[PDB]
C-alpha cells in the first residue's frame, strides 16, 4: 500500500524552528531582560557613566539614556523587545526617565524569579502587581502639591525642574548658562501649541559649549549661493521677509513643451518673451519692497542677478521643515504668486546680521519680539558632544513643555520610590495571602532606584537603606539621598523638582512590561 | 546571562585562553551552578522523578541517586567540578543528602552572588554564613530526640523507609525494610576495644532479574557469585558442620621461577621431572582432601588436573572471585584465609582450624545465573540480599537505593540521636535565624538574613514536584515553627508543634512522629558544612584563568 | 558551552508522551505475532543470515532500537524467556498496552506518576489472587493431560502439524532431565540439528550424538557393549612448562630422546588397557603414534572434543571424567552402553551412543531434528525450547491457570467491580488497569478476523454468570469455554505476564528528563 | 480545542475495533442533538440591544 522504500515521520513544525515551553522559558525570557539591563544599572544618577556603542557601519554614537542605547543595538530575543518598546514609549510621551523605566520593569522580573521556582505560576503573580499599580498612581497624586497655593513666579518654577534634568549629562557643571536657554525657549512657543521640531538644533562642528547663543529668531543655512552672492550686504536694519514657494528658473523643473514656429522674425520673439516672463515675476517682488527672499526650491541665476543690484538677499532649497519654522516668527505666511504678494504677507526684525562659524554661514534673525519660535545653536570639540547635549536638551525641554500644562510638584532622587514602597507594605499586611509576599516584593522592587543613586556615588546602599526605613518611620515626604552633602535629607529644600508624568508613566509602563513577558510560557520563531 | 563576550586588551597579554575579570566569573560560576543544580531539583523527595542518560554506546543509566548522575557528567567548567565531586563526597563519608547538598550549596551560591552586588564583601558574606552556621550546629542538638518507648525494631524500621522514598523501592519499602535492618544487625562485630562498627558492602547484592520484586528472599548468610568448575559435582550439601576451605592458591599447571634454566645430559631424566612438577601440586591437594573439606574456595581458576581428585571425593571445586569477598567467608564460617600455604617448620602441614564452620552449602539457580547460597554460619552471622526486577537497568537502581538504604541506618546505630526529617529542620532552622543577628545587626545582618532564606530552598522544592500549591505549605511552616520559638519550658502546649509538616503525599501538615519519617542526625551534620566550604571557595574567586592546551 | 549537555532538552509532560509513544511502537510490530493465527517476521541481521520467527524474544533481539525508553522494552524480552522461555510476546504486549492504557493521564487529569505507582502495587496484589482462584490444579503423573499441555504454546507455532508428534518429543525430554525436588535445566540439552529427512522421522535418542568418524578403518563401528572412559588430557607427547633443554654429549643420546617419547606414551597406553576400554574419548588432539597400541588392545580413538560434551557423554554412560592416566580405575569406567554405530550423511560422519536405559545422577539425551532446510530446523527449535518449557513450570507448580486469553480478561472483570468499592483519588489509575488486561484477549478477535465489539461484549456478561473458564476461540473467533477446548497454560507463565509488565511500567513513569550523548 | 479532543476520545473508539464509518455517524447524530437542547437553557433573551 505504501509508495515504495521507508517513509520517514512528518515534523509538525517547519523544520528549523526553536520551540520551548514550560518554566524554563519564561526564565530564559527573564535573563534577557536582565541582561540588557546590567548595561543601564551604572548609568542612573546624576554619576551615570556614558556607554560608547559602534554599530555595524562604524558610526559612533554616544547616549546615556537608555532611550537612544536601546536603538543603537539591534535587538532579537522578543523579550528583549519589549525593554525596547518602553524606551521609546517614554522617551515620545515625556522623554525623561527612560532608563528608570527599563530598570523598574527589569526589576519587577527580577523579583518574581523565587516566586516562578516555587508552586505559584505566573497568572497569581501578575494579579498582585495590577493591584499594586492602581494604589501606587493615587500614592503620587495625594504627594502632588500645588504651586498657585504659595503664589510663587512662573518663571523660576520652570528653572528648577530643568536642572533636574541636567544631571548624569555633561551640562551638571555648565548648567548655570545652559538653563537660562530652555526655559527662554518653551516661552516663546504658545502655551496651547507647543511643537518639538521648532526647537530643533543644527550640528555645527567646533567651537565651545558655553559659546552658544540664544535668539527668538531662526537660521535656514544655506545651500549654493548662486552668482551675486557675498556681494549684497550680510547686515541688515529692517529688512522685509518675503517666501516664495514657486521655483525661480528658466525652463529646468517645467515640463518639456514643443515649440512650433513657422517664421524667422517670430522666433525672435520667443527668445526675448521668456527673459520677460522671467523678470516679470522679479519686478513684481522689488514692488512690494522685500529685502529678503526664500524659497524651498531652488533658485535660478537670473533672479539672484537682479536682486545682486538692489541688495536683496535671496537663498533657496531651504527645506520644508525649517520654511514652517520661520512663517511662524515672520507673521503673514507664503505667497507662491508673485502676482498675488500682498504688503501684509511680508516680515520684519530689529536686526538681521549673518556671521561665519566652523567654517559655516548662517542667516540669524535677530529682535523679533513677536516670534513664537526659537532657535538653539550648539557647539563643541567633539562632534559626539554635539549629539549628546542636543539630546540632553531635548529632553531637558520636554521636562518645561510638560510642566505648562499640569504643574505638580513630585520628589525625585528616590525620595518617591521609598515613600511609595512603605505605603504598600502597610496595605500588604492586611492582605493575609497570595498578594501580600507579591506587594511586599511589589514595594522592594521599587526600591532598585535608589539603589544605583548610591552604588554609582561609591557609598555603601545597605547602610543608606537602613537609615532610610528608620527615617520614612515617622511621616515624611520628599525626604531622599542628596549627592552633594553626601548626607540624606529632605529634597524640598534642596529645590530639585521632577514632573508628575515621569512617576505615573514609570510605574504604569513597568508593570505593562512586566506582566507582558510573564504570560508567555512558550516561544516560537520560525526561520 | 552574559552578552558580548568580552573586549580582548591588546596591553594584557597571556598565554592560552583570554583572562576574564570583573562580576562576569561569578555571573558564569552561578550559570553554571544552576545547570548541574537544575538535573537534581526534579529528582528531589519522595514527588520526584529522575533522569536518564545516555552513554552514546546505546546502554543508558537510571538512578535517583544525585552522585550517580553528577558523575556521569564531566564538567569542563573550572568551578564545576566542586559540586561534581561534592556530590561523590556526600555519599562516601554520610551517605545520605546527596541530593540536598547539592541544591543547598547551589542557593548558597545564587543569594551570595547578589548581595556581591550590594557591595558588602564577601568575607563579611562568609563570616555571616559561618556565624550563622555555628548556632545552627546548636539549635541541632537541642532538636535531638532520643528513642525511648519503641518496641522492637521499629526504631529502624520508619528511619529505613525514608531514604527508601524518592526511589523504585519506595512503594515496596514495606517489604524491604525488614531485610534491611536484618542485614546490618548480622554483620556486626567489635573493634576499638569495645567499639561496634558495621563493614560497608558487606551485604552481598545478587542481580536476577524475574518473578517481583516483593518476593526477593533475605538469606541468612552470605551468597557468593560464581560458577562451578566441573558440573559433576554435587550442587547440595547435606548435613551440618559443612567444611569451607578459603584458599589463595590456585591448583594448576605452574612453570618454574624464571630464574632457572633446566639443563639435562640424560634422557631418562626427562619422565621423574615432567611428572614432578605435577607431583608438587598433589601433596598440597592430598592434605586438603584428606581432612574432610566438602567446599574448597580459591582465589585463582583451578585446571582441570586437580579437579579429578574432587569429583571421587564428592569436594565441589571453586574458580576465580572477588578477593575481598573470600574475606568475610573465611571470618563468618571460622575458616583462615591463606595467601600461601606455609607451617613455621620447614615442613608442608594442614592444620584443620583453617577449615571453617556452617549448616550448609547449596548453589541455587537463580533465572540462568547460579550462585552460592551459604546459610547458617558458624563464628560469625552474615546476610545477602537477592534484588529482583523487570530488566536489569531496574537492578541497577536498586543497587544504589539498597546501597543508600544501608548507609542510612548504619548512621543511625552509631548515635541513638535522630532528626525529623521531611523539610522539618529546614524550615526550623529559617526562624531560629531570624531572631538571630538582631542583636549584632550592623552590616552582617543582610548577609545572615539570606543564609536562612537560603535553607528555603528544599522544603520549596519538594512541593513543586508534587504538582501542589508551594506558597500553601510554606505559609504553614512559617506559621507554626515561629510563635514558637519563645516558649518556656513549662505550662506545656507550645513546643508540641513546629516539630512536623510539609508532608508531600496528602499535602497536609501531619506528625512525623506518627508518619515515621526520620533523618539521622549525621545526616545533617557535615552537609551545611561541606556545602559551606564549595560556597566560600567558589565566592572568593574574583578572576578565572584559562591557559590554552599544549 | 558547559561541559557535555543541553542541545535539544525534552522536558515537561512531552518527555514522558515521548517515553509512552515509542514504547507503544514495540509492542505494534509483534501485534500480529500473539495467536494461532500469528503471522511471521523475518529479520535482516548485519552478519548477513535471516531470522524468521514469530516468537517476540527472537525478533526483538536481533532488532537494534535506538531510544531510552523503549530499549527498556527490549530488555523484558529476556526476562520472560530466562525465567520461563514461554510468553515472551505476551510480555511486551501486555506491557506496552499498560504504559498507554493505565496512564493516559498526566496529559490530562496532571496525576502524579508515583500516585499511580502506588495504584499498580495494589493492583498486582490483587491480580495474583485472580489467577490463584481461577487455576484448577492437574495431575503431574497423567501422560495424557501434559501432552494437551505441550501442544498450547504449539498451537501459534509452525509445528502444530506435528503437535501429535512433536508432544512425544517434548515430554520424554523432560523426563528424562528431571532429577528426583524435580529440577532440571537445558544446559543438558542437545540443539543438534540434521539438515534434510522427514519431520516425523526425528526421534530422541538418548546418548551424544557425535559428528566425527572413526580414526582409523580398524577401529570397529559396531559394539554391542561399548565401554567409554574420557581422557581430558591429549595421547600426544607433553612438551612441559619448562623448557628441557636437553645438553647431548654423546650421539647415542640423541636417539634415546625419540626413542622415550615413542615409550613416553607407549606407558600411557598400557595404563588405558588394564580397564581395557572399548571406547576412548579424547578431549584434545591426538597423535598418530597412540592410536596403534589402542587398536591392539581393542581401544577406540576419536577426534578432540569440546569441553561441553565430555559432561553429557559422563550423564549417560555414568563414566567419571579421569584426567590422570596412572589413576584410571575399573570404577570411572562408563557401561550400560546400549549400541555404536555410525551412518554415512554427505555433509558429515555421525557417531551414535545407545543407552541401555536401565536413583542416581540424571541421564542426558540429545533431540534429533530433520527439517526441510537450515532455516526450519531453528525455528522447529526455538519451538521445542518453548514446548519443552512449559513441562517445567507444571512439575514445579502443579496449578494450571486458564489459557486462551481468559486469565487477562478474568482479572479485568474483577479490578472493574472493586474499582467503584475503592474510589480515592486511585481510582482511575486501578480501573485503568482493567482496560490494559483487556488487550491482549482482543489481539487473537483481530488477527481472527472477527468483531471485538461484539465478542468481548459477550466475553465480559458470559464471564460472570457462565464460567471462568470462558475465552477467544483462535480459529473460529467464538465464545468457547477452556474446559471443552482442551488446552490450557500453567500458572507460572501468567504470573510472569502480570509481574514483568507492571514493574516495568512503573520504572518509564519515573523518568523526568532525557539526556543524550554524555559520554562513554 | 473541542475538535483536537474529539481526536483524542476517538483513541479508545479505535483502539476497541470501531470502524470510522460508524464513528463518523456518532458525531453526527450527537451534533444535531447539542443544537437541539441549546435553545431550552437560554436565560438571557433580551429584546433591547440598545442601552
Amino acid at each position: 500500500m505504501n509508495f515504495g522504500s521507508q517513509t520517514p515521520t512528518i515534523v509538525v513544525l517547519k523544520e528549523g524552528t526553536d520551540a520551548s515551553q514550560g518554566k524554563g522559558q519564561i526564565i530564559s525570557n527573564i535573563n534577557a531582560c536582565v541582561a540588557v539591563q546590567e548595561a543601564l544599572k551604572p548609568t542612573l544618577g546624576p554619576l551615570g557613566s556614558d556607554i560608547l556603542i559602534v554599530t555595524s557601519n562604524q558610526k559612533t554614537t554616544i547616549s546615556n539614556d537608555g532611550a537612544t542605547i536601546l536603538k543603537l543595538l539591534d535587538v532579537v530575543h522578543p523579550a528583549a523587545k519589549t525593554l525596547v518598546d518602553i524606551s521609546r514609549a517614554q522617551d515620545a510621551e515625556v522623554g525623561d526617565g527612560t532608563t528608570s523605566v527599563t530598570i523598574l520593569a527589569g526589576e519587577l522580573m527580577k523579583e518574581a524569579k523565587p516566586f516562578l521556582e516555587e508552586g505559584i505560576s505566573s497568572h497569581l503573580i501578575m494579579k498582585g502587581y495590577r493591584k499594586a499599580v492602581s494604589l501606587a498612581v493615587e500614592k503620587i497624586n495625594e504627594l502632588a502639591v500645588d504651586i498657585t497655593s504659595e503664589k510663587s513666579s512662573g518663571r523660576e518654577l520652570l528653572e528648577r525642574c530643568a536642572r533636574t534634568a541636567m544631571s548624569s549629562k555633561l551640562i551638571h557643571n555648565n548648567a548655570d548658562f545652559f538653563v537660562k536657554m530652555c526655559v527662554d525657549a518653551v516661552l516663546s512657543l504658545d502655551r496651547n501649541d507647543l511643537d518639538d521640531k521648532l526647537i530643533g538644533i543644527k550640528k555645527i562642528p567646533g567651537g565651545a559649549m558655553e559659546e552658544s547663543l540664544f535668539i527668538n529668531g531662526v537660521a535656514f543655512k544655506k545651500t549654493f549661493s548662486y552668482a551675486g552672492f557675498e556681494q549684497q550686504p550680510k547686515k541688515f536694519n529692517n529688512p522685509k521677509i518675503l517666501s516664495l514657494n514657486v521655483e525661480l528658473e528658466l525652463k529646468a523643473e517645467k515640463d518639456n513643451a514643443e515649440v512650433r514656429v513657422e517664421h524667422v522674425e517670430d522666433y525672435q520673439a520667443i527668445v526675448d518673451a521668456e527673459w520677460q516672463l522671467i523678470f516679470e515675476k522679479l519686478r513684481q517682488v522689488e514692488e512690494t519692497g522685500a529685502n529678503i527672499v526664500l524659497s524651498k526650491l531652488p533658485i535660478g541665476d537670473l533672479a539672484t542677478q537682479f536682486f545682486a543690484d538692489r541688495n536683496i538677499f535671496c537663498a533657496g532649497r531651504v527645506s520644508a521643515d525649517d520654511m514652517n519654522r520661520v512663517i511662524q516668527a515672520v507673521g503673514g505666511s507664503i505667497q507662491s504668486t508673485t502676482s498675488d504678494i500682498k504688503p501684509e504677507h511680508l516680515g520684519t526684525c530689529a536686526l538681521f546680521e549673518e556671521m561665519q562659524i566652523g567654517s559655516e554661514r548662517y542667516n540669524l534673525f535677530q529682535g523679533c519680539p513677536q516670534a513664537k519660535t526659537c532657535t538653539l545653536l550648539l557647539r563643541g570639540g567633539a562632534e559626539q558632544v554635539i549629539a549628546e547635549v542636543e539630546r540632553s536638551l531635548h529632553d531637558a525641554i520636554m521636562i518645561v513643555k510638560r510642566a505648562l500644562q499640569n504643574k505638580l510638584i513630585v520628589a525625585g532622587g528616590g525620595a518617591t520610590e521609598m515613600e511609595v514602597s512603605k505605603c504598600l507594605r502597610d496595605y500588604s499586611k492586611t492582605i493575609a495571602g497570595k498578594q501580600q509576599m507579591i506587594i511586599n516584593a511589589f514595594a522592594k522592587a521599587l526600591e532598585v532606584i535608589p539603589r544605583q543613586l548610591c552604588e554609582n556615588a561609591g557609598f555603601d546602599a545597605i547602610e543608606i537603606l537602613n537609615k532610610l526605613r528608620l527615617a520614612h518611620s515617622k511621616g515624611e515626604k520628599w525626604y531622599g539621598v542628596v549627592f552633594e552633602t553626601e548626607n540624606i535629607g529632605d529634597n524640598f529644600a534642596k529645590f530639585v523638582w521632577e514632573p508628575a508624568l515621569v512617576k505615573i508613566n514609570a510605574l504604569n509602563s513597568a508593570t505593562e512590561a512586566t506582566n507582558l513577558i510573564l504570560s508567555v510560557d512558550e516561544t516560537i520563531t520560525n526561520k | 546571562m552574559s552578552q558580548l563576550f568580552n573586549n580582548s586588551r591588546s596591553d594584557t597579554l597571556f598565554l592560552g585562553g583570554e583572562k576574564i575579570s570583573g562580576d562576569d566569573i561569578r555571573n558564569q560560576n552561578v550559570l553554571a551552578t544552576m545547570a548541574v543544580a537544575n538535573v537534581v531539583k526534579s529528582s528531589l523527595g519522595p514527588v520526584g522523578l529522575d533522569k536518564m542518560l545516555v552513554d552514546d554506546i546505546g546502554d543508558f543509566t537510571v538512578t535517583n541517586d544525585g552522585a550517580t548522575i553528577l558523575s556521569l557528567l564531566d564538567v569542563q567548567h573550572p568551578a564545576g567540578k566542586i559540586l561534581v565531586e561534592l556530590a561523590q563526597q556526600q555519599d562516601r563519608e554520610i551517605g545520605d543528602g546527596t541530593t540536598s547538598v547539592v541544591i543547598i550549596a547551589s542557593e548558597l551560591l545564587k543569594r551570595a552572588n547578589e548581595l556581591v552586588k550590594n557591595k558588602i564583601h564577601p568575607t563579611t558574606i562568609i563570616t555571616g554564613f559561618r556565624v550563622a552556621l555555628r548556632e545552627a550546629i546548636r539549635f541541632i542538638n537541642e532538636v535531638l530526640s532520643t528513642s525511648v518507648d519503641t518496641l522492637g525494631k521499629e526504631t529502624l524500621i520508619n528511619i529505613a523507609k525514608t531514604s527508601m522514598s524518592s526511589k523504585i523501592i519506595g512503594a515496596d519499602s514495606d517489604f524491604f525494610s525488614n531485610m534491611v535492618v536484618d542485614a546490618l544487625l548480622a554483620v556486626k562485630t567489635q573493634n576499638s576495644k569495645g567499639e561496634i562498627k558495621y563493614p560497608v558492602k558487606a551485604v552481598n547484592v545478587l542481580k536476577a532479574h524475574g518473578k517481583s520484586a516483593t518476593e526477593s528472599l533475605l538469606v541468612p548468610g552470605y551468597a557468593l557469585n560464581c560458577t562451578v568448575a566441573s558440573q559433576a559435582m554435587p550442587k547440595r550439601i547435606a548435613g551440618g558442620n559443612v567444611k569451607i576451605a578459603c584458599l589463595d592458591l590456585n591448583l594448576q599447571k605452574a612453570r618454574m621461577a624464571m630464574g632457572v634454566q633446566i639443563n639435562i645430559d640424560d634422557p631418562e631424566q626427562l619422565e621423574q621431572i615432567r611428572k614432578r612438577e605435577a607431583g608438587i601440586v598433589l601433596e598440597r591437594v592430598k592434605k586438603i582432601i584428606d581432612a574432610g573439606a566438602q567446599v574448597v574456595l580459591t582465589t585463582k581458576g583451578i585446571d582441570d588436573l586437580c579437579l579429578k581428585e574432587f569429583v571421587e571425593a564428592k569436594i565441589m571445586g571453586v574458580r576465580r572471585c572477588k578477593k575481598e569477598d573470600l574475606r568475610r567467608i573465611a571470618r563468618a564460617t571460622g575458616a583462615t584465609l591463606v595467601s600461601s600455604m606455609s607451617n613455621l617448620e620447614g615442613e608442608e602441614t594442614f592444620e584443620s582450624s583453617y577449615l571453617g564452620l556452617c549448616d550448609e552449602v547449596v548453589q541455587a539457580k537463580f533465572s540462568d545465573d547460579e550462585c552460592i547460597l551459604i546459610k547458617g554460619t558458624s563464628k560469625h552471622s552474615s546476610s545477602s540480599i537477592i534484588l529482583r526486577g523487570a530488566n536489569d537497568y531496574s537492578l541497577d537502581e536498586m543497587e544504589r537505593s539498597l546501597h543508600d538504604s544501608l548507609s542510612v541506618v548504619k548512621r543511625t546505630l552509631e548515635s541513638g540521636n535522630v532528626v525529623p526529617g521531611g523539610g522539618c529542620v529546614e524550615a526550623a532552622l529559617n526562624i531560629y535565624l531570624d531572631n538571630f543577628a538582631t542583636t549584632v545587626g550592623s552590616r552582617e545582618q543582610l548577609a545572615i538574613a539570606e543564609f536562612a532564606a537560603a535553607l528555603l530552598i528544599i522544603p520549596k522544592t519538594l512541593a513543586v514536584n508534587a504538582a501542589k500549591d508551594s506558597s500553601e505549605l510554606v505559609a504553614k511552616l512559617r506559621s507554626y515553627h515561629a510563635a514558637s520559638q519563645m516558649a518556656k519550658p513549662e505550662d506545656v502546649k507550645r513546643r508540641s508543634y513546629r516539630n512536623y509538616g510539609l508532608d508531600l503525599i496528602r499535602g497536609k501538615i501531619v506528625d512525623e512522629i506518627h508518619a515515621g519519617v526520620l533523618e539521622p542526625t549525621i545526616s545533617k551534620v557535615k552537609s551545611l558544612k561541606s556545602a559551606l566550604e564549595a560556597c566560600v571557595a567558589i565566592l572568593r574567586i574574583d578572576t578565572m584563568i584559562t591557559v590554552d592546551p599544549e | 558551552v558547559f561541559m557535555n549537555a543541553s542541545q535539544e532538552r525534552t522536558t515537561g509532560r512531552q518527555a514522558q508522551i515521548s517515553n509512552i509513544t515509542a514504547a507503544k511502537a514495540v509492542a505494534d510490530v509483534i501485534r500480529t505475532c500473539l495467536g494461532p493465527k500469528a503471522m511471521l517476521k523475518m529479520l535482516l541481521d548485519p552478519m548477513g543470515g535471516l531470522v524468521l520467527t514469530n516468537d517476540g524474544h527472537a525478533i526483538l533481539r536481533e532488532i537494534d532500537v535506538a531510544h531510552p525508553a523503549a530499549k527498556s522494552m527490549l530488555e523484558l524480552s529476556r526476562t520472560q524467556d530466562e525465567e520461563v522461555g514461554d510468553g515472551t510476546t505476551t510480555v511486551i504486549i501486555l506491557a506496552g498496552e499498560i504504559l498507554a492504557q493505565c496512564a493516559p493521564y498526566l496529559i490530562e487529569k496532571n496525576i502524579h506518576p508515583v500516585i499511580i505507582i502506588q495504584a499498580l502495587k495494589k493492583a498486582l496484589t490483587d491480580a495474583l489472587e485472580v489467577i490463584k482462584q481461577v487455576s484448577k490444579p492437574v495431575d503431574v503423573e497423567n501422560d495424557a493431560a501434559m501432552k494437551k499441555l505441550i501442544q498450547a504454546s504449539i498451537g501459534t507455532k509452525y509445528v502444530i502439524h506435528w503437535s501429535e508428534k512433536m508432544c512425544e518429543l517434548a515430554l520424554d525430554a523432560v523426563k528424562t532431565v528431571r532429577k528426583d525436588f524435580e529440577i532440571d535445566i537445558k544446559r543438558y540439552v542437545r540443539v543438534e540439528k540434521i539438515p534434510g529427512g522427514d519431520v516425523l522421522d526425528s526421534r530422541v535418542l538418548k546418548g551424544v550424538l557425535l559428528n566425527k568418524d572413526v580414526v582409523h578403518p580398524k577401529m570397529s563401528r559396531h559394539i554391542e557393549n561399548p565401554r567409554v572412559v574420557l581422557l581430558d588430557c591429549p595421547l600426544e607427547y607433553k612438551k612441559g612448562e619448562s623448557q628441557t633443554n636437553i645438553e647431548i654429549e654423546k650421539e647415542e643420546d640423541w636417539n634415546r630422546i625419540l626413542q622415550i617419547e615413542e615409550e613416553q606414551v607407549q606407558l600411557m597406553c598400557e595404563q588405558i588397557l588394564a580397564v581395557r576400554p572399548t571406547l576412548v574419548i579424547t578431549e584434545k588432539g591426538v597423535s598418530d603414534l597412540a592410536q596403534h597400541y589402542l587398536l591392539k588392545g581393542g581401544c577406540s580413538v576419536l577426534r578432540r572434543v569440546k569441553k561441553s560434551d565430555n559432561n553429557r557423554i559422563a550423564r549417560v554412560t555414568g563414566a567419571t571424567i579421569v584426567n590422570r592416566v596412572e589413576d584410571l580405575k575399573e570404577s570411572d569406567v562408563g557401561t550400560n552402553c546400549g549400541l555404536f554405530k555410525v551412518e554415512m550423511i554427505g555433509d558429515e560422519y555421525f557417531s551414535f551412543l545407545d543407552n541401555c536405559k536401565e536413583s542416581g545422577l540424571q541421564k542426558a539425551c540429545t533431540i534429533m531434528l530433520r527439517g526441510g532446510s537450515k532455516d526450519i530446523l531453528n525455528e522447529i527449535d526455538r519451538n521445542l525450547q518453548d514446548a519443552m518449557a512449559v513441562a517445567r513450570n507444571v512439575m514445579l507448580s502443579p496449578s494450571l491457570s486458564p489459557g486462551g486469553g481468559a486469565t487477562e480478561m478474568a482479572v479485568s472483570v474483577k479490578l472493574a467491580e472493586k474499582a467503584k468499592q475503592l474510589e480515592g483519588i486511585q481510582q482511575w489509575p486501578y480501573q485503568a488497569v482493567a482496560d490494559a488486561m483487556e488487550c491482549i484477549p482482543r489481539t487473537l478477535i483481530q488477527n481472527a478476523g472477527g468483531d471485538p465489539i461484539r465478542l468481548l461484549s459477550q466475553l465480559r456478561a458470559k464471564h460472570a454468570q457462565g464460567n471462568f473458564t470462558t475465552g477467544i476461540d483462535g480459529d473460529k473467533g467464538k465464545i468457547v469455554d477452556m474446559v471443552s477446548y482442551g488446552i490450557w497454560e500453567p500458572e507460572v507463565i501468567k504470573q510472569q505476564s502480570v509481574k514483568t509488565a507492571i514493574e516495568s511500567a512503573c520504572l518509564l513513569l519515573r523518568v523526568d528528563d532525557i539526556v543524550s550523548g554524555v559520554r562513554k | 480545542i473541542l475538535a483536537g479532543e474529539l481526536l483524542n476520545v476517538s483513541e479508545k473508539l479505535i483502539s476497541m475495533g470501531l470502524s470510522a464509518v460508524e464513528i463518523i455517524q456518532g458525531y453526527n447524530m450527537a451534533r444535531k442533538f447539542t443544537l437541539k437542547e441549546l435553545d431550552e437553557m437560554v436565560v438571557g433573551e433580551i429584546t433591547d440591544k440598545n442601552d
